[PDB]
């Protein structure tokens, strides 16, 4: 709870006081989604 | 709610000292004329 006050504090009013490709590229992925892997 | 704002607009006349005249009628002239932090930061 303390935190989720921290939070609050923090977005707004933060002070006041709060009381604290590649040819190749191409080919290797076709060959390896031929292999499936 | 009843105070001096009802003595000086009927006391226009003396309010303050009057000796023989001067310090009178300049003092006449000088008158006559937690829950906390939540109420401060909550609603402001």
């Amino acid at each position: 709870a303390y935190n989720c006050a921290i939070s609050v504090i923090c977005c707004v009013f933060n002070e006041l006081k709060f009381y604290q490709d590649s040819t190749l590229s191409e080919e290797m992925s076709q060959f390896d989604f031929s292999t499936g892997v | 709610n009843h105070f001096w704002e009802i003595v000086v607009q009927d006391g226009i006349t003396l309010i303050t000292k009057e000796e023989a005249s001067g310090s009178s009628v300049t003092a006449e002239e000088a008158k006559k004329f937690g829950g906390d932090v939540d109420d401060l930061l909550d609603m402001i």
